[PDB]
């Protein structure tokens, strides 16, 4: 459409802040908190960025669970299909990460979608990454569960082109 | 816009 983003689509400070605005009821709150921390930890290991949880909408990355139309004009679609979406770094809505609350959120081996894997993917965008055409990359646009390490060369290559 | 992640 006609919407444009502001800026070069990467962060220009090293301490990225995030706000968990709400929760899926599917997992305990602390388990969700840790799943997000673990997803952020994948990227903090390979970049000069730190990720700091804050408690207001002042945050660079605002995390929200939503159903259907949830405030940004890009509605979720109910069970399955679209699982989450994320906006590239920048001001305002930029940087944000939303998860479809109509999904059953699980962690590995759970019968639903892995919150950990989905968050790792979404946060990739929230740091500036596009989709990959490499099927085994984390940034591949289609969810496939796996227990093996999520990051592949293509992902680290993308992130390093952004942050060094 | 955002980029979306899709299931099978
Ligand atoms: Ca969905
Ligand atoms: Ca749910
Ligand atoms: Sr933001
Ligand atoms: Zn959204
Ligand atoms: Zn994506």
């Amino acid at each position: 459409g006609f919407q444009t983003f502001e800026g070069d689509l990467k962060w220009h400070h090293h301490n990225i802040t995030y706000w968990i605005q709400n929760y899926s009821e599917d997992l305990p709150r602390a388990v969700i908190d840790d799943a997000f921390a673990r997803a952020f930890a994948l990227w903090s290991a390979v970049t000069p960025l730190t990720f700091t949880r804050v408690y207001s909408r002042d945050a660079d990355i605002v995390i929200q669970f939503g159903v259907a139309e949830h405030g940004d004009g890009y509605p979720f679609d109910g069970k399955d299909g679209l699982l989450a979406h994320a906006f590239p770094p920048g001001p305002g809505i930029q940087g944000d990460a939303h998860f479809d609350d109509d999904e059953l959120w699980s962690l590995g081996k759970g019968v639903g979608y892995s919150l950990f894997l989905v968050a790792a993917h979404a946060f990739g965008h929230a740091l500036g990454l596009d989709h990959s055409s490499v099927p085994e990359a984390l940034m591949y646009p289609m969810y496939r569960f796996t227990e093996g390490p999520p990051l592949h060369k293509d992902d680290v290559n993308g992130i390093r082109h952004l942050y060094g | 816009x955002p980029l979306g992640f899709a299931a099978r």
